[PDB]
This record gives structure tokens, sequence and C-alpha cells, in this order.
């Protein structure tokens, strides 16, 4: 059913108090974190633990952006989760659910167990009520001016269905 | 990443 799912505590999340996300979202923004990739779980905790504190500490969030990240150890780690308002894509925070992939992916795609990962995550949202089941998907850069997710990795989405084209 | 908007 609904892959693992590695929780904040897990990684360390520092405590916040956001506000709520209304579900269930409308649409599925996929996005790299063009940084470090991590292969193994502890490293892309690791990776998880700094972003958000870069998001906090510079970007001035309320916590880390994303919804969910996955890693290329075919790991869905938790963001804020399904229940907090996201900061990852102008106009989309409240509608859209933000899954980024951990690592810089223009020349090279995810591997498959990130593929895989991020897929079964998506079916889950629906299968739960967390997504419309008419939900559209779509790439950071279709949305907003970004250099996201990453030509290679885009190139994957868009095979992907409910991708708008 | 891009919060608000």
């Amino acid at each position: 059913v609904c892959p693992n799912i590695i929780k904040r505590s897990a990684w360390e999340a520092r405590e916040t108090h956001c506000p709520k996300m209304n579900l269930p979202a409308k649409y599925v923004i996929i996005i790299h974190t063009a940084g470090t990739s991590c292969t193994v779980s502890t490293d892309c905790q690791t990776v998880v633990r700094n972003i958000q504190s870069f998001h906090m500490d510079t970007r001035n969030f309320c916590d880390i952006g994303y919804h969910f990240l996955v890693g290329q150890d075919g790991g869905v780690y938790e963001g804020v989760g399904w229940h907090i308002q996201g900061s990852h894509t102008y106009g989309f925070n409240d509608i859209a659910l933000g899954i980024a992939f951990i690592g810089y992916f223009v020349e090279k795609p995810p591997n498959a167990a990130a593929l895989e990962a991020a897929q079964d995550l998506i079916q889950c949202a629906v299968v739960e009520g967390y997504l419309t089941p008419n939900y559209l998907l779509m790439g950071h850069s279709d949305v907003v001016n970004i250099l996201s997710p990453g030509q290679a990795l885009y190139n994957i989405i868009s095979t992907w269905p409910h991708f708008k084209h | 990443a891009e919060k608000x908007x």
C-alpha cells in the first residue's frame, strides 16, 4: 500500500507550529533539491535535516518547504507531512503537495528505486483521499521560473499519468 | 524552493 515513510523524529527535525494544509490537494509538483544526493538512510536524514535548517534559518520559511522528499535509497522522507502548508512553489503552497527528489537531476535522472518510491507515494495520496482523483501533476518549472526538477527528471515525469502537458 | 505568492 503506502510506502513506509521516515518521520521527522527519525531525522531529528526542529519543532515548529506552522499553518495547516487543507486536504485534499489538487496538484502534485515535482522538485529536486539540486543539492547533494544520498543513497543510505542516515546520509539522507542528515541531508533533510540541513535542508530544514537552510529553509528555516536562511530562507526564513516556517519549516522545510517540502511535504515529502525521496532519496536514491528508495526512501520517502516526511518534510512537513500531509497536514501542513508548504513553502515550495509560489501560489501553490496551500493546494499542491510538493515532492522533492534529493539530488541534482538535470543531466541524470533519479534511480529506479527513487522514481518508484515517488509514484507509490502519489498512489497512496489518492487512495487515502489526500489528493483529488483528477489531480494535476506538474514539473516545478512549468509553474514558476526556476531550475527544477531538472531536464533528465522532467523527461521522466512527463510520461506519467496526470502530467499536465 | 519558491513561501506565500
